[PDB]
């Protein structure tokens, strides 16, 4: 359900998130091809790499 | 040492 960034990713499309090293992401939802969905920032539901993350 | 993100198709 949350993970935890390991580096900043920065949204480059409109439906990605924008976070900082160590943010936890919320309601994520897995799912194939190397990026998940998560609540961040005021974002719901959009996308990050899942490279990005630990649980 | 920031990972790639897998490249997004259009």
């Amino acid at each position: 359900s949350a993970v935890k960034a390991l580096f900043d990713y920065k949204a480059q499309r409109e439906d990605e998130l924008t976070f900082t090293k160590s943010a936890i992401i919320q309601n994520v939802e897995k799912q194939d091809g190397g990026w998940w969905r998560g609540d961040y920032g005021g974002k719901k539901q959009l996308w990050f790499p899942s490279n990005y993350v630990e649980e | 040492q920031p990972p790639v993100p897998p490249q997004r198709p259009m």
